[PDB]
């Protein structure tokens, strides 16, 4: 065995563990989610596991979807000098075209044999795994300050008397047993002798700190396009209440969509409809209020 | 498998790629060849 | 539950630990 | 929060010096008032005076010899069942400086 | 020969080809298209198109 | 090995790193987005990769779209003296017209052979890569001040006593373990002896600083035309709430559109409709509320 | 209910056919499983 | 979590696998048990 | 925050000068009160006085010779298990000026 604990400022190591674990957790959660936002009229007719596509797109490798046996299996694809042949690395096994491939972008609208590359972002300047590191430390220390604020927001009622058995019988039989009408000696024995340590310099501070945590989440959120935007259009709470500057959050949402524009180039080739929409739906009540067809009653209940 | 799958390091927020390939070259000693220089 | 010190007894062992704290006496 | 007291100190150090309160000579002396330690500390005889002046006031005496007994009495019977603050006896040397 | 389930996740499914892609190429052609000095007995010096290599 | 760390005013280098990285990030992000705003009735029938067009337009090089084999491939194009011939630099390879080219602007309305040049901005005075440098440093130091403000907004409850083991047993067994009714000596031992360092000179300062960051984003935004404008027309929040002066933000949005007016000159030639609209759309809920045709149910779900 | 309890201990369940009626089974670059 | 995801390591070109499993083998003393030896 | 103490200083400097507390002559002397260092600092003999007057008060004496022992005693037994502030011994020369 080996044991000799520090003190009870162990909490001052537990506090910094909460901050450190919050940064690690929020960082890898936020990129645990971020490669699924778009999902684009999900599997109309096309054999793509779009989850495996979007995970590949957020490590910035240019995937290439084409035909394999007329059914659109993904492949990897790493002034205008045109690409034609299957020179690139190919991830499937035997489903390779073994024939004339092409990029279907500008050779014509809708004619050439399909192997179209899809960028994550049309013009690439900085990776957004750096922006997610940029705010999560700032977010980490505001989560530190919230946790440190509510950890010292606890309150005792200090009794103050010369020690051995004068005031103990008082609080036992007449405060925590709830008793009104306790009788005492005239020796100033509650003339502000019992005192309260309060932290009312802490609870007005508490709510404003939560609002700073909240709008910093929103200021990370609208950067990476994930937004509450369309419902904010129909709710009429459009500007300076949701302090987000709508023209910037509809801006950063759009760059990821027109990065995945070459799926429309593919969609024009084989005669089908694939639009890169932007997912904001969460179900069992939204699907109920949009239909209210009695077959949807036998589906849910 | 000439480009292997990438490696992201989220501790530095970084993306690392490798390229592997197996090359081999030799001269077979069973064909005619000559050499003209000032040795 | 209800943490009680049900023995309350008398001792016969002696102490002057020539030391700054409990800690330095353990050392 | 609880640590060492001061009654327990001089009780244990006086019982280190061969004394007892129950079976002292051979007869049962628990009830006899001149033997149990609380009376020796309230009377504050030569014996408790010696053990306080060696373990608590390890290098001190006051000016006179009639006031000094009065000060050591008025210290050690105010604080019998009190407490200790700095966590170790022979390490509350804060007592010697506040003397 | 033995089957088990020969596809496990990685390096049990990598003893086969494993996505042959972007093979090393002579798309730009040395010794024929370049390393070339069979340039015809022309008339004048007409132009040499300068392109900013964005890609 | 080599190591001897400075102090823990390392933070005063971490603070200036956050400012410096914020300026670099916001600057190159803002021009990472800015060459896609218009996109102009996206690929009705016309073989232009418009993303590659708009990226070319924001480096101010006058592109020229014409015909190649009747299908409108882009080419580069660098008092009225008319241009006719293919004297300009040509980026495609063999698709060149090798025939009578012309500019289709004023020779007639809709008659001449097509090679029309599209300006980024009709009259050019200053590049907007300078205005984006003009606000991003001002924005950088207000992001500095927000980060510096929330980094020192953290709060401790200072205990004050003569040191060695008087008040430690107090806070351990009676504050962080939550205990009410802690008993103490009469020696003034909480008569404002424990004190709180608060920063309530910092949290009223916090919200106003975020509003300054927010409206400075909006004052960069309406300069470069990217605006929340049309939704602000239908929301009735038109003036002095969105503090933007609507007549200036509908002004700067319009200059970029009528810079790309020669695509209408081209559109009149070959008999098709191309209007330079101004993108403000973000989908899966806007596309749902604008249609509510049951085939759009089988698309999304 | 037995599926969702299995999913939150992260074990990849596999639903297929048993006699054409979809009984649950447990299931622990792309290399295909057959 | 019977099979953890592989670690690729392209710089040595060396894939790596792990296998976890948890187990709790105990018995309950609430049932009839008889031991027979020559001890 | 933690640095050097002052009990550890004169303990280590007195043990540099050949002393010990456990195996001093040959017999086990851990329990014997005239040998371990805490009693030598509370009694504050000639020896600890010499090491304080050389390492802490490196160029000082007070006016008299009976008050000066009283001042050096009342300094070094108030501050045994205290702390140090300016991070290095023979570099808290702030002590000599506040003297």
């Amino acid at each position: 065995r080996g044991l000799n604990v520090e003190l009870s400022k162990e909490i001052s190591k537990r506090v910094v563990e909460h901050r450190n674990r919050f940064k690690r957790l929020m960082f890898n959660r936020y990129l645990e989610f971020l490669p699924l936002l778009i999902n684009y009229t999900n599997r109309d007719t096309v054999g793509i596991d779009f989850i495996q596509l979007e995970s590949a797109l957020r490590q910035n490798i240019n995937v290439v979807v084409g035909e394999a046996r007329n059914k659109q299996i993904m492949i990897l694809g790493y002034q205008k000098r045109l690409t034609k042949e299957d020179i690139y690395f190919i991830v499937p096994d035997y489903l390779i075209p073994d024939d004339c491939l092409q990029i279907h972008k500008l050779y014509d609208n809708c004619m050439s044999g399909n192997f179209v590359v899809m960028q994550n972002k049309p013009i690439q300047y900085n990776s957004d795994i750096e922006i997610i590191e940029h705010y999560t430390d700032e977010l980490a220390e505001v989560a530190l300050s919230r946790f440190s604020l509510i950890m010292q927001a606890k309150f005792s009622k200090i009794f103050k008397s010369e020690i051995n058995d004068e005031s103990i019988n008082q609080l036992v039989s007449e405060i925590y047993n709830g008793a009104p009408f306790v009788k005492m000696s005239p020796m100033f024995n509650a003339d502000d002798d019992i005192i309260d340590l309060t932290s009312n310099s802490v609870i007005p501070a508490l709510t404003e700190m939560k609002r700073e945590y909240q709008n910093k989440i929103s200021e990370l959120s609208n950067y990476l396009g994930i937004n509450s935007l369309a419902v904010d259009k129909e709710s009429g709470v459009s500007d300076e209440e949701a302090k987000s500057n709508r023209g910037f959050t509809t801006s950063n949402s759009n760059i990821y969509l027109k990065g995945r524009e070459p799926i429309t180039f593919l969609s024009k080739r084989y005669g089908l409809d694939i639009k890169p929409y932007y997912d904001d739906e969460t179900t069992s009540k939204i699907s109920m209020v949009d239909t209210l067809k009695d077959e949807s009653s036998d589906i849910n209940g | 498998g000439m480009l292997k799958p990438p490696f992201h390091n989220p501790e530095f927020d970084e993306v690392t790629h490798w390229i592997h390939y197996y090359s081999f070259k030799a001269i077979s000693p069973f064909f005619n060849k000559i050499l003209i220089t000032d040795q | 539950t209800r943490e009680r010190y049900t023995p309350f007894y008398d001792d016969r062992a002696d102490y002057n630990t020539n030391s700054k704290s409990y800690y330095d006496y353990i050392s | 929060r609880y640590t060492m007291t001061l009654y327990d100190f001089i009780k244990s150090e006086l019982i280190k010096k061969g004394f007892n309160e129950f079976v002292n000579d051979n007869k049962l002396t628990f009830y006899d008032d001149e033997f149990q330690f609380m009376q020796k500390m309230l009377k504050f005889d030569k014996d408790v005076l010696a053990i306080v002046n060696e373990k608590v006031f390890k290098g001190f005496s006051l000016k006179d010899e009639l006031s000094d007994l009065l000060f050591k009495k008025s210290f050690t019977i105010h604080f019998l069942d009190r407490e200790i603050n700095r966590q170790t006896v022979e390490a509350f040397g804060m007592q010697v400086i506040t003397v | 020969m033995y089957e088990g389930n020969n596809m496990r996740s990685m390096m049990g499914t990598s003893y086969e080809d494993s996505r042959l892609n972007k093979r090393t190429e002579l798309n730009e052609n040395m010794s024929i298209d370049t390393n070339k000095s069979e340039d015809s007995y022309g008339v004048q010096i007409h132009s040499l198109s300068k392109q900013s290599f964005t890609g």
